[PDB]
This record gives C-alpha cells, structure tokens and sequence, in this order.
C-alpha cells in the first residue's frame, strides 16, 4: 500500500498508492551491442541525469478539462539531461513518471494519467493545415485546454480532449500505459517506461517519443474552502544515452 | 517567537496555491540555527567534522488534513535557491503526508576534503530549502493551518575530531558559592 | 575504534518505505544514505577514538583560583585560606561534566603558584596545601596545630620548584558523583547537589616565618579526569551559570539571554 | 609490556590504582 | 609614570625609562625622546 | 619521430615531434574507491567530454614576450565538459595538451611550454593588494604580456614573465612538466597530465589546478615575408568526473 | 642510501651517439662520465642520507617572535597577545618549504622566553600559551574565561623553567598543506594560500597577578618538521618576501633586485 | 640584458671567421652565474659537494644554419685559457650541429680531496670556455645570427652534505601579515 | 629494539604517533 522510489540524488514517497505500473512490461535498459547503429562510444551521464526532475505545477478546478506535455522536450532545461540533449544529435532514454496530487477525504474527482507513444495531434481546422513546431514544444509548462482563440492560429492543435486530440475516443484511452487518480482512494500515479521507438536512438529535438496526458474524467467537486488543488508532475530519465557530440544548438 | 516553543515549529497555509518557499537553513552542523541542537552543541566542542546528516520532519495538522512538500538539499558552491525548479535540481525528497507522520531524509556528505570546520567563515555546506509540491488541503470545518517540526541527527557515517572549547556558552564574571 | 564504510547503492523501486517512519515512538529513525540515493562505495578511515569519554573529560582544565594576601602584622592569625571543594565554580569545566547525570572517575590535580611581588624583592616563599576531609579540624591561624598534618594529605611548594601535582581516587560514598540531584535534606532543606557533594575543604598557608616583604600568592587549580564512565546524558547548559549546586539562571535586571541568534526571515539564512 | 595505537612501552611505576595513566578502550 | 625614572618623551600614552634617552634608538611613538640632543 | 593521438571523436597528428612527455610520470585515471570522500555516484560523461578541444590561436611576433591560460577554466565554454563543469560543485580530471605551431626551414625561434600546478601569480603593485578573480579567469583567450596600463589596475597580475609571474626565475621553469618547441627541429609539444591536487576532487570554478605557460626564450627572427606565425593550443580532458549535481551557476 | 660507483671506460668509436640527444623532449639527457671520457674505476663511498627530506626540513628554525609589553594600570584588560598561525612570516623557513607545492608532516614546536627587565628587579613571572583553533573563542582580556582552557591545549612557562616544547600532528582537513594555491573564496575573493591555511591563533598572557615591575616578555617560536613527504618541486624564491600568503614582490620605489651578479664581459668570469 | 630572457641565451655571428672565444664560466656549482640555477641554488644550501656535472647546449638558429663549436673544460690549477689551442688541451667535445639540436657533455669531477666547498674563496674548479671550431654558416636570405642556450644538471655521481643556510636570499625587515 | 646507522636503542616512550623521533629511510 506504500511506496518509495529512488533515482540519482532524489527520492519520492507516497503514503498511499495503486502499485506502479510498468510500460508494456519491459524495464528500461541501455542499448544492445546487437541493435545499435551509432558507431561511436555513447555517453552515459548517469546519476547527474537519471534523476528526478520536477515540473511546473498546473491548477485543477471545477472547470478544467485537461492538459499534456510531450517527452522528451519538457525537460529541455533541466540541467545536464537538458544540456546534453542539445549538445548531441542522438539521444535515448526511458523514464519514471510520478504524478502527485493530494486532496482530502472530503473531495471527489478522478484523473486519467496516460502515457502515449507517438502522439500525433491534429490541428483544429479544415483544409491543408498543419501544426506548428512551436506549439508542440511548450516546455515544462505544458499545453492546457483553453477555449478562447489563439495566434497565427491555424497551426494550432485542436482543443478537443474527449477525442484524445486525434480522432479517437477518450474511453479507449486505456489501451496505453495508464493509471487513475481517484481522490477517494489514491493520491498519486506512477508509470515507468522503457524506450519505445522503431530505431536505436532518435533526435532529442525533432521528435517526442512519448506524450503525457491528463484528463479529469470526473468533475472536481467539494464543499470545502479550497476548491482548487494543484497537480504536480515529477519525471526521471533512466539509462540516458547520447551520441554524435558537437556544438550546442539553439 | 524567539523565546517560546513556537520557534521550534513552522506554519503551513491552506491559502497558498503555488510553488512557494517555506524555510531554509545552512547545513554546517555548527551554524545557525543548528548550533543550539544536540548534535550541534557537541560538534561545537570540536574543530573538524564529517558525515551525513539525518533530517526528519513531522506534520501536526489534522488527521484529514493532507499535503505534499519537498525537502531539498542544494550542494555548496552556489547560492540559495530562489525558485522550486532551481532547488529540486539537487538532492531531494518528495514527501507525501498520509498516515505515518514522519519522514526522514538525508544530507549526504559531499565535500571536497574529508573533513570540514565546525565553525565556518564565509564558506558553506549547502542549504536545505523546503517547498510546496502541491498545496496544503483541508475539508470543511478545520484549522486552515498546520504545524511542521524538524529534527536532526547524525548517521552511522558522522564523526568529529580536534578537541576545542565550545563557543555557545560563556561566563562573564564569577559564580557564587 | 572504527566507523563502517558506505556501500554502493542502486535505484530501488520497492513496496517497502524505509524513509517513512514515525518519531512518535521515541526512536531515531534508522535510515542511512544508501536507502535514499544511488550512492558510491567508500572505504572510510575516520576514527572515533577522540570522541571517547576518556578523551573528552581526559583534558585538564581550571576549577578554582585561590588568592591569598600576605599581611605583615598579625602574621600568625591570618595569611591562610579555605575552600569548599567542587567543580561547580567554573563554567568551562562544569558545562561539560554537567552533560551527564552521573559520572565516575579518578582525578589528577595540578597546581599553579604565582607570586605577585609588592616590595622590591620576594625573598624566600614557601606554601603548604592541606586536604581537610569533612570531619577533620579546619585551620584557624597561620599557626594552628592542624597544619602538623599527622594524617591529612598536604603538599609543599616553594619558589622555583616545578608545579606540583598529585592523583586522587574516586571519592564519594556512592557508585558515582551526582551532577544533579532532585532531592533534599533530612530537614527538608537545601534542595540541590549541595545536599551531597561535600568533599571537605582545601587550605593553604604561607609557611615562611614572619618577614619583610608584602606579597600576593595566587594559586590556580587544574583538574583532569581519568578512568571514566558516565550515565544518562542530559541536554547541555544554555545560560550563564549563577550559583553553585543550583540550576538558577534569572539575573538582576537583565533579559533571559540564550545563544540562539535571530534572523529577519526564515526564507533566507 | 608495550602496545599499538592510532610501538611503545609503559609499565605503571606506582603502587596504586589511580596513579595510572589514561585508560584504553 | 614618573617616580623620577621612567618618563616618555610625549605628553600622553605610556612611559619609557631613562636608559633610552638620546641613545639612538627610538622608543616613544612621538619620536621626541630622540629630538634635539647632540650636546 | 611521428605521432598520432586519439581522444573521443578527435585525432591529432604531427609529422615531426619530440616524443610526448607524461606529467610526473603517472597516467590519468579515475578516482580510487579508497580515496574519494564524495559519497555519491560520480558522473563520467566519457567520449562527449574526454575529447579534444581547440582554443583561440594567439599571434607570435618579433616582439611578443609570452602568454598563459589556466586550467580548468579555459574550457568553461567547450560543450559538455564546459556545461557539466558548472552544473556540478565538484569535478576531477587530467588532460592531454598539444601545442602546435608550424613555421619553416627558414626561421628560428624557441618556445617554452610549461604546465604548472598551483600557479599563484602576483599582482604588480606595492602594499596590501591582491589579484581580481576576473583577471585570472580569462577564458579560451588567455592573458598576454602587454606593457601598457590596465583598468581598476591594482588587481592586475604582474607583467614580469622572466620571473614566471611569481618571484622565481624563468630558467628554473624546467622543474615542471615541459617541452620545448624549436622551429629548426620540432613543430609541436605535447603534455599528458594526471590529476594533481591534495584532495580527491575540487571545485571547477573556484580553483585552477593547472596553468599553461608559453614563453619565447628565443626571438622569432626571419627574412621571409611572413614574420608573424600563429600559435594554437588544443586540449583534451581525460577521465572526467563530476559530483554534487544541482543547478547551473552563473 | 648509496651512490653508484664509476666504472672504467674505454676508447669507443661507435656508430651510436649517446652524447647527442634533444632537450626538446623535456627529459634530462641521461649521459654519464664514462660515455665521454676514458675514465677510471672508483669505489665511491659518498652518501645521500643528509639530502633526504627528513634531514632537510628536519631542522628547527624560527617562525615567529611574539613581543608582549606589560602595563601596570588596566592590568586586566591587556597584557596579552594573539597570532595568526602560519610559516609564511619568516623567509629562512618559508623559502625552504616553498620549495614544493604540497607537503605533509608533523611538527615539533619549541618556545624561547626572554624577560627584558625594566625595573631594578623582575620578581616572579609566569606565562601561559593557549592554542585556539578556528571556531574557539579568542581571549579579550588578561582575565577572560577562555584562559580556563577546559579543552584547548595550553602550556605554562615560569621563570627559570627550561624552554618548553611540544609535538603536533599534521593538522589540515586535506591530505597535505598547501604551499601555494591558484584559487579563490566562495565569494570570489582573497586569491591565495590565505584561502585555506587557517590553523587558528596562538595566544599568551602573563599570569602573575597585578604587581610592581614594568617588564618586557619576548617569546620566540621555533619549528621542526617530522615524518615528511612532499610533492611537485617548484623553482626556489628569488626576491625578498613582502606579504604573507601572496607572491607579490614589487616594492615601494626600489628596483627589482635578484641575486644574480653582473659582469663586464662574458669572455672572462 | 640583466633582467630579461636574453640573459639566458648567447649570440653567434656569421661574420666571425676565426678561433674566437664565445663565453666562459667558473665551475664551482655555487659560483656565478651558476648559483641561480636549480642545482646551484640547492648546492647553496649545503657546504660540501662532489660529483660530475652535465652541461647541455641547444642551438636555435635556422634549420639550414650550420656550425661546429667546441665546449671545453680546463682543470683548475691554472688560468682561464686565452686561445683555442691553450683551451682544447684539456677535456673537451667537438660538437657539430646537424639535426639533433642538443648535445650534452660532462665535467668530470677532478679534485684533490673528495669533497669541495659550495662557497669558494679565491679557489676554483676550472672553467668552461667555448669556441668557434669552424664558423657559423648560412645560405642566402637568412638571419646572420643564432641563439645558443645552456643547461646544467648533476650526474649519477653528484652529491651534497653539511646543512647550512642559503646565501642567495635574504630578508631585510619584517613581512606583512 | 635497537639498530645500525651512518648500535643503539630507541623505543617510543609516548603513546602517540607524532611524539616519535625522526623517521628512517
Ligand atoms: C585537593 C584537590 C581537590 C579536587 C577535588 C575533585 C572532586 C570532584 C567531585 C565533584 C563534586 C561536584 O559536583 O562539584
Ligand atoms: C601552537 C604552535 C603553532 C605552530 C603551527 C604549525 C602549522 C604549519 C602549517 C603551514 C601553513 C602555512 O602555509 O603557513
Ligand atoms: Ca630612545
């Protein structure tokens, strides 16, 4: 019923949880001498990167509809992991995702935390339109579900959470690695994911292997004074690897 | 608070919705405010020290009150962290209050030399900042504030040397018989 | 006497939480570095020898300064001192021992005479120090018979003789000395260590017969503890000491002053 | 008799308990 | 700071005995102990 | 008579040299489990740092008197090695220093390349004066021997090369690891140095274990059109190690 | 510890030239007498024992002269000294140790008191020397409690007592003492050995109570190194030393003066 | 040249066609100008010495510049040699510059007693004169001058004894703390 | 214990490392 995770110089705890789930059931690990293509000695920053990085908390209220960050990226400023990420062309990693969010025996709500591989969103417009880089690489902030016009907005991803942002129905979202946070029960979710992608290593900049999604499937109701609780996200890379080292790109 | 128990606890607010600093302190065992503590006072009797420190925290709010803090240790060589991000990039622990009130975490001994001075100068051994990971939360009809205590002790690691006279206690003018 | 080493640790992800405990018990959460951080492997050398009781109280310090003023005229009727024996009179020391409830040990006493000259020359000075146990007759004149010392233990010091010194076995009629004592008299009076720690008195007296130079003898007393044991540690002292055998601390029109420094705000130290 | 520390000789020249030097550990 | 012996070549501070009076070495801070000698 | 050094994704060559010399005769290596004090897993960036970093060439003329850079520092901007250096409190490393400088069978000159441990310069003034941080941490540029007044100049290191900048006489400079570049013979020097310092690891910012020095002991004379040749410096860390990871300092 | 002997050599006429080499390497051409001259055969006795580090720094020298001036009037408020500990203050010594970058060793300290009389007589003088580590409370009056020395190490000297002396274990929190140090503060300030070599301070204070004679106490301090090791030799010093913990040498309106003598012409020495 | 590198090198002329002296120096390790050198300075810390000395020379002219010198050691008991003949009658070495820049030669220890004084008086341990065996030579379009450095070190032989205070360094008046 | 040099006895009378005389080689 309890839990304690350690990574690098960091350690999470949680007095009450639903026993962490392992992505597709395959613990992370380094790159096999039998698969790699990169023919140069990979760098493994170790404890200085495979640590726990905590994001920028967002707020959940009686009207929020959802959020999401893409991985890697989101970490692009988090120390060495961040740096390395740009100093090299190729990178590979799997991580541990701990989503915390306490409340009270006098609340009620329910969030769906889902980790998704190759999450290709769809712009919210008709005709030949795509999505703009800048909008799918927010950063530690994330992208919120806001209903109220944007900018050079035709490069904007749709704002239709209930369709998982892609033409599928939330409700089949479970087919991916996911946990549920149900205030009346737990108060934190935890996902550990290996490296998934059809190639040894990929470019940390031009592609986000994953994509974290959180959707309140159940209205956050209460009678208490606090009717707005924060939701925090902490992430820790595992077995980080970089190749093709050169200059830092901007 | 200076001369009352209230100096020993801290106060958490149910009205703070954001990454706010709560408190912090230098590490150097013989520094302020550690110096007045058991370990502290004694360390103050020697000159050099070395080891890991064990910081424990106990939440005292109501039984239905819940929270999620973040005790963090930022290695010397820099400056006190101003933001949460800036802080958690070091050694830390996301502590979630639930049933067990306590939670101990450790300040690894991470120095250049093997030993360090009890009485520092301008030098430091890092700081321990503490922030709001989530937010204190309560139900209806409950004290919007909660207390948070803090203990310290040395690990199996810890150790002192170089006997010298304590500085945390003096005698100005004779004592009556 | 060694310290264990630090073993290499690895990224756990278990159902058991050693970090999480409960201080309500009264136990010191037994958590170690490893349990909380992928740690290295270190072969520690460090030694706790120095931190032994025997190394701590094993150092000589001062416990008393006995100033004697010589007086030409009435020579044999004064020029002698007395002293209620105890450690309670000198912070430095006292603070330490007062770090434990009970203690047992033997003692090494060392003397330090200083003759402050008052005439142009000193002549030939010669002191005597007698240990008078509780019950023995106290001297009352530079010429009292007691200074015959047919049984008490006296030690003589003359000018130009190196500091004297001697050893003393653990006195007391108990298993150990009382550093503190929540008790009273058989006449419900004198709450305090004074109730017991009656070791007698230490007296001196210039021996050199009537002479010509007015002078001042200042003999300091140092004490080192040996072969030690101590029980039940107590929290250390926090305020200047005021009186012997009593804890009292409130002082004549002055604030209660600790050693804890103040600060402006707690989100910056 | 002589020993090792943190070799050397040392016998107690005195006939009594207390006179001895510092203890060992 | 007199007693017919010790006496600094200064209006204040401490005092220097008669042995260092116009001897060549400067003893009192003012330097007046060595001023206007050579008889 | 030839040579080829490889490090990371880099490789130096030199058609003509005086067989490289090893600092105090002890090849670099990592930190012994028996010495360390840092009780946390060190990070070893490997090939992404233990590579060859090339500086900013300075110019030698019929009148130059000398130059010098301090190590680490000098590298503080060179990719990962650079970054890591600031992201952590503690760092440890030894490097390989290759000083190149070709010329022609029709020249003549001679440079003294010396590597020095704990090089404490002296300000060029009388009375209580020290040296200012900013001046002993130039960067990839170095500090040249310029005779012509400076700024808030009382925090300036002396400009007396011939006294090794410290009260010793150049000419006993040899007591340290050093090679000579004598145009009529070689055309490059090479020093490999281990980590020297009285402690496991030290702060990369607040202290420069080494200090490279170059002094023309022999006037660069010639009759050719080119009467000014450049001198370049390439450096490569080896067995890099960092500890106490936290935020990046400025 | 011996020196090899010299073997007899013979008229070579080989294709190999050992005499010819290249100093560009940074190596000291390893050529020996024999290789260059039909030499004799000698059984050398010579020994390098003396040239050992232990024989070099193995000699006691002076590192400090602490002059204390006694002042009748305000006795208890002065008549005491302080001292920032270090070897940096006395050329002779300093020059030597400053011959290596790092060094490790234990120390033998020896004191030398000299009482310069100012009245017709001296009376009875008695000094005290306390070692106050960095962090410990510094004295501030000939009568400060600190001189109780409940833990610091003090040594007492009185008139007519032979020079005192004591041994000291290698201090520092490192593997060795820093003779030099190209580094700064955590507040980018104080470039220099001063940045580290903080050993605390050494204080004295006349003990003899208020008296009649004005006098001057001059205690010199000598230091011998024992059990030694040293690393990375450096070129020796060349100019007078100016200030502690700094290399500086430029002096107030005076030429840069070495020790190298000049000559008229190089074709005659 | 006194306070610049130029004091450390010597100059050879392409315009000197004949047996000309170039430079010379006494041998006695603690003499001038040796005294300022590594070996020298140290020897200056003792009283007696003994051993052979290793003198090395490095030519710095152009790559096409060529010459042929003559380093020579004339045993004490006489006077500095004025002519080449007079010089080479002792221990010497005809060094020819070609590819390898260096060339080391040795000053055998040749004394009456086993040891000698660091600090001599009017006595000597011989001199090292250096002459033009041939002539510096160059092609067209080249610096007519070339530099010549000089190093010294002790042999396996060398050895000191009798600890005394160095004379090459003083302290006139206190040092600031 | 006693040895040879450049015989004689010498035991360390002191209980501590530093107090010892000069080292050997
Ligand atoms: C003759 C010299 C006297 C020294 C006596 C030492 C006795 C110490 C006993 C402790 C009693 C106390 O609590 O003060
Ligand atoms: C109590 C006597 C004091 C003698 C202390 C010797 C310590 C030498 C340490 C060297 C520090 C320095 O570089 O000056
Ligand atoms: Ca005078």
């Amino acid at each position: 019923r309890i839990i304690q995770i350690t990574r690098g110089d960091s350690t999470i705890t949680s007095q009450d949880v639903a026993n962490a789930i392992v992505a597709y059931g395959v613990w992370p690990h380094y790159l096999s001498s039998k698969d790699a293509s990169a023919i140069d000695k990979p760098s493994q920053p170790d404890t200085s990167s495979n640590r726990f990085y905590t994001l920028r908390s967002v707020t959940w209220s009686s009207s929020s509809k959802g959020w999401w960050w893409k991985l890697p990226d989101a970490l692009k400023d988090m120390g060495i992991f961040g740096e390395n990420m740009f100093y090299h062309y190729l990178g590979r990693s799997g991580y541990t995702i701990h989503v915390q969010c306490n409340a009270s025996k006098f609340h009620q709500g329910t969030l769906i935390v889902a980790l998704i591989p190759e999450h290709q969103i769809a712009s919210a417009l008709h005709g030949n339109v795509n999505v703009g880089y800048n909008y799918t690489h927010p950063g530690e902030t994330g992208r919120e579900v806001k209903a109220e016009t944007r900018l050079n907005p035709d490069l904007q991803p749709t704002e239709e959470y209930w369709l998982n942002f892609d033409g599928t129905l939330l409700g089949n979202i479970t087919i991916f690695p996911h946990q549920f946070i149900n205030l009346r029960s737990n108060n934190s979710a935890t996902i550990i994911a290996p490296y998934v992608n059809a190639v040894p290593m990929d470019s940390m900049r031009s592609h986000n292997n994953w994509s974290l999604v959180i959707i309140p499937i159940c209205p956050l109701e209460t009678s208490s004074a606090i009717n707005t609780i924060p939701i925090t996200i902490s992430i820790s890379p595992m077995c980080a690897e970089f190749s093709g080292a050169r200059a830092k790109r901007q | 608070y200076i001369n009352s128990e209230n100096m020993y606890s801290v106060v958490l607010q149910s009205s703070i919705n954001a990454p706010d600093k709560i408190f912090s302190i230098r590490t150097d065992v013989a520094s302020q405010p550690l110096a007045t503590t058991l370990i502290g006072e004694i360390s103050s009797y020697f000159t050099h020290w070395t080891g890991s420190l064990r910081f424990s925290f106990m939440f005292c709010g109501t039984a239905n009150t819940t929270v999620k803090l973040l005790l963090a240790y930022t290695p010397p060589g820099i400056a006190e962290p101003t933001t949460r991000k800036d802080a958690m990039l070091g050694t830390h622990v996301i502590w979630d209050v639930g049933l067990q009130s306590t939670i101990s975490m450790v300040v690894p001994w991470i120095s250049a030399s093997h030993y360090r001075n009890t009485s520092p100068g301008r030098s430091t051994s890092g700081y321990i900042t503490c922030w709001y990971q989530t937010r204190l939360v309560i139900p209806p009809q409950t004290p919007p504030t909660a207390r948070l205590l803090c203990f310290v002790s040395g690990c199996k690691d810890f150790c002192l040397r170089m006997a010298r006279d304590t500085n945390l206690h003096l005698q100005s003018g004779a004592i009556a018989q | 006497l060694v310290v264990p080493n630090i073993n290499s640790s690895n990224p756990t992800t278990s159902n058991s939480a050693p970090a999480l405990d409960a201080a309500e018990t009264g136990h010191t959460s037994s958590v170690q570095p490893e349990d909380v951080i992928e740690t290295r492997y270190v072969q520690t050398s460090q030694t706790r020898d120095e931190m032994s009781l025997e190394s701590f109280l094993g150092r000589s310090g001062c416990i008393h300064e006995s100033k004697l003023e010589v007086t030409l005229a009435n020579y044999n009727k004064e020029n002698f001192t007395v002293w209620a024996i105890n450690l309670q009179e000198m912070a430095q020391i006292r603070r330490k021992f007062e770090l434990f409830t009970y203690t047992r040990f033997d003692s090494e006493i060392t003397l330090v005479p200083c003759i402050s000259a008052l005439s142009q020359d000193i002549g030939h000075i010669t002191m005597q120090y007698m240990y008078v146990p509780p019950g023995a007759p106290v001297p009352n004149s530079r010429d009292d018979y007691a200074w015959q010392s047919g049984t008490n233990a006296s030690v003589f010091w003359q000018h130009g003789q190196a500091y004297p010194r001697f050893s003393l076995p653990f006195l007391s009629v108990a298993s150990a000395y009382y550093m503190f004592y929540d008790g009273y008299d058989e006449q419900d009076q004198n709450y305090g260590t004074a109730n017991t720690n009656n070791m007698g008195s230490l007296c001196s007296r210039i021996v050199t017969e009537k002479h010509i130079h007015k002078v001042h003898i200042m003999t300091r007393i140092y004490h080192k503890a040996k072969h030690v044991k101590a029980w039940c540690p107590r929290p250390p002292r926090a305020l200047e000491y005021t009186r012997a055998h009593r804890t009292n601390f409130k002082i004549e029109d002055r604030s209660i002053q600790t050693a804890i420094v103040t600060r402006p705000i707690i989100t910056t130290a | 008799a002589q020993v090792s520390r943190q070799n050397y000789f040392n016998i107690n020249y005195f006939k009594d308990a207390a006179s001895n030097g510092a203890s060992k550990l | 700071c007199r007693i017919h012996e010790i006496s600094c070549g200064a209006h204040s501070t401490q005092c220097i005995p008669v042995s260092w009076r116009c001897d060549g070495e400067n003893d009192c801070d003012s330097g007046e102990d060595e001023e206007n000698c050579g008889n």
